[PDB]
């Protein structure tokens, strides 16, 4: 409608007297374009609330405003939205147009300076080159290729600096599919991890990215070991706001299932579905022997027992001993237990390194433990004090 | 391996300045270090102080001068021309978040490896309160962001010739 | 009237970032500042302006007090790209800003130039605008580009300040337009009762 070219009018009327970059035949056809009140294009702080409808390929007119475009806003906010409109359009020409065309040392390290970044506010566009190079070649090359990319990309990050951490949420865009095209996921779920943590800031805080977020942390956490297994499935409960079926309800039943460890839970947990990738069936008894591990590490420690059985560990299981202590071993390379199992005695030795977080059913007696039983020292240190 | 070695002589100028304007109870006076350092040791010698105020019931209020404080190591330079500034130091009695935010200021005037002090007003443990900050980015495991934190240093007080005896 | 200390207080936000002005904004900026501190420093001989920037994610500090332009240069060249001006935090730090002045014989007068709105309530600037009154300090408003697409929230401000011209409260207004930007100094009173030109 003519939201367009009202709300546009009042922002430019009180900065110029005419529009510098509208041109006079440009500036009717602002609000000639389509039937909506927000369409494909906008400027100045109008242009922050609008965004991409269906396909922009406008985007051209914007482009035509050069000379006379930094009288409204800063020249450098071109390449705010361009390339973020563009992406649904997915087109090799209009790419290279905006990429490899775009170069550098246009005109910006003449007459002003580059902030660089320029996906807000106003900066250049040559940070963005580097970015945007790995998401138009995701889909099109491999994973040959996908590797020269990345290190032009990696390099650049460590060369300079952003204050957004958005910058790392298009290196995880591109590294969840270069990691989701491979067999291992172990990386595709550190991946994500550090992804999350980059959703609090500007550049998209809307829930459209949680519903393709928590299929990525539903199969990443599955195949993935890290810390725990479900441990970090109620620490950030977006899925729980997103659809709750097709795939999304896994996460569900796999809450309850590792605390009990029951086959039957496990018929609903994996379906025909995921059952074709032969990952799952290395992964299945990992995570269930783990979970069952993690129970019995906190069992077996109270005072003085540092040390468990084959008793235990293979009943919890339901696993041959013969094959449960170098099943361990797999677990034992990842830092969970230093200590060396024995085979004649019988015996589990632990030490015990890791970390174990989500305290605070401890801390009532181990909090104290460290005072009471410290205050025992100070008591028998006061006949000390002669000299 | 990076030892700070502070001279008595810090905290004896910072306390003549907190008798004068009374400066305590949550009351930080701010103060720069000097030496010659290439190497990860850093040896503090000389100090001087910057007229620095802040509000206790706002920890973001903060007013620094950059190149009129300077004016004494211009001073400075023409005595001892060896020795730069390697860092600087701050009080903090309770540690206010301000020195986080912004690591450049600071680091921008010093070429050295960015160092924080504590100078506290009381300073009467008999253990060692004098503590030292590197600010560097560091993994952090508590689920958040990695950005700029402190890292503690053991440092000492320092004697040479002159004050020992 | 006599020897003052000024202290400067820009915007850093992004409506100084572009060209609303039609010649230019932040390129002639740095010459209207300058000639700004070259027009008092003719007027009185001790010249001390210190900037400090309200804006750009919670106040930062470019330049200091200085009697040469050279200083200035380097926050002129250096401003923030991104925020917006947070009035109550960064008056906080020019209320002990005031306490760092040399000679009681120099006085304050704060220049603040506003290029974006606040959301600061008036009332919060009330009990921190009696400060001036204590310190028996100046005050001075730029303000433009807010006036039009906002009301003046430091109206109010002056409004518990208000003195007598030979003291302090002493209010401007600027409004762009087909113009010249070194020309606003113009429309406000701070060009008249000077007897150099």
């Amino acid at each position: 409608m003519f939201n367009n070219h009202e709300i546009d009018t009042i922002l430019s009327t009180l900065r110029m007297e005419a529009d510098p970059s509208l041109h006079p035949l440009f500036e009717q056809f602002e609000k000639f374009y389509e039937e909506k009140l927000w369409f494909q294009l906008s400027e100045s702080l109008t242009k922050f609330f609008d965004d991409a409808k269906s396909t922009p390929l406008r985007l051209r007119l914007y482009d035509n405003f050069v000379s006379k475009f930094y009288d409204k806003i800063n020249q450098l906010s071109v390449v705010k939205y361009l390339l973020a409109s563009l992406k649904d359009s997915k087109d090799f020409d209009e790419s290279l147009k905006y990429l490899d065309d775009l170069k550098a040392q246009f005109q910006e390290l003449d007459s002003k300076k580059q902030r660089n970044n320029g996906s807000k506010d106003h900066g250049d566009g040559i940070l963005l080159i580097d970015s945007e190079i790995a998401r138009t070649y995701l889909l099109k090359n491999d994973l040959v290729k996908a590797r020269d990319l990345l290190d032009d990309l990696e390099k650049t990050l460590d060369k300079k600096d952003s204050i957004p951490l958005r910058i790392t949420n298009s290196f995880y865009s591109t590294n969840s599919q270069y990691f989701k095209f491979k067999n291992d996921f172990n990386s595709f779920y550190y991946t994500s991890l550090l992804y999350l943590s980059t959703l609090e800031p500007s550049t998209s805080i809307t829930l459209a990215e949680r519903q393709q977020l928590a299929y990525d942390l539903s199969i990443s956490a599955l195949l993935g070991d890290k810390i725990y297994n479900f441990g970090e499935l109620l620490h950030h409960p977006i899925m729980e706001t997103i659809v709750n079926d097709s795939n999304y309800d896994w996460l569900f039943q796999l809450l309850n299932a590792l605390t009990v460890g029951d086959f039957d839970k496990f018929d609903s947990l994996i379906k025909v579905q995921i059952s074709k990738i032969p990952i799952l069936a290395q992964h299945e008894s990992f995570l269930r022997q783990k979970i069952c591990l993690m129970t019995l590490i906190e069992t077996v420690f109270v005072k003085n027992i540092r040390m468990l059985s084959f008793e235990d560990i293979s009943k919890a299981t339901h696993l041959p001993k013969d094959n449960v202590e170098h099943l361990v071993m797999r677990a034992i390379s990842l830092g969970l237990l230093k200590g060396s199992i024995d085979q004649v005695n019988e015996l589990v030795t632990i030490s015990w390194v890791q970390p174990r977080i989500i305290s605070g059913d401890q801390i009532t007696k181990m909090k104290d433990r460290l005072v009471e039983w410290n205050d025992q020292v100070e008591k028998l240190g006061k006949k000390m004090e002669a000299r | 391996h990076e030892k700070v070695t502070i001279a008595p002589l810090v905290l004896l100028s910072a306390l003549d300045h907190y008798e004068r304007t009374q400066t305590k109870e949550n009351k930080r006076c701010v103060g720069v270090i000097l030496g010659d350092a290439n190497s990860s040791t850093i040896r503090v010698t000389n100090s001087f102080a910057l007229p620095f105020e802040e509000d206790e019931k706002n920890s973001d209020v903060w007013f620094l001068d950059h190149n009129y404080i300077e004016n004494m190591n211009e001073m400075c330079k023409k005595i001892n021309a060896k020795e730069k500034l390697i860092g600087w130091y701050h009080s903090g009695p309770k540690l206010r978040a301000s020195d986080l935010k912004i690591n450049e200021l600071f680091k921008k005037y010093t070429q050295n490896n960015p160092l924080l002090l504590i100078v506290d007003v009381k300073q009467q443990g008999v253990g060692l309160p004098t503590d030292a900050y590197v600010a560097i980015e560091q993994v952090k495991d508590d689920g958040t962001s990695t950005e700029k934190t402190f890292l503690h240093l053991p440092c000492t007080i320092e004697a040479e010739e002159a004050e020992e005896i | 009237m006599v020897l003052e200390a000024t202290v400067l207080v820009i915007d850093n936000s992004e409506y100084s970032r572009n060209g609303d002005f039609p010649r230019t904004r932040f390129e002639a900026q740095i010459d209207s500042v300058e000639f700004i501190f070259q027009a008092k420093r003719n007027s009185n001989p001790e010249n001390t302006v210190g900037l400090i920037s309200g804006a750009g994610a919670n106040p930062r500090v470019l330049s200091t007090f200085t009697a040469e332009f050279g200083k200035i240069l380097a926050g002129l060249h250096d401003t923030q790209i991104e925020g917006k001006l947070h009035m109550a935090t960064a008056l906080q730090i020019a209320q002990l800003t005031l306490k760092h002045r040399q000679n009681k014989v120099q006085h304050q007068r704060i220049v603040a130039f506003v290029c974006s709105p606040i959301s600061d309530s008036r009332d919060e600037l009330i009990r921190l605008a009696k400060t001036l009154k204590k310190n028996n300090v100046a005050v001075d408003i730029i303000n433009f580009g807010e006036i039009e697409q906002n009301t003046e929230l430091l109206d109010e401000f002056i409004a518990a300040v208000n003195n007598p011209q030979e003291e302090t409260s002493h209010l401007l207004t600027v409004t762009p337009g087909p113009r010249l930007l070194y020309e606003n100094i113009a429309s406000s009173p701070i060009i008249l009762e000077e007897g150099s030109s």
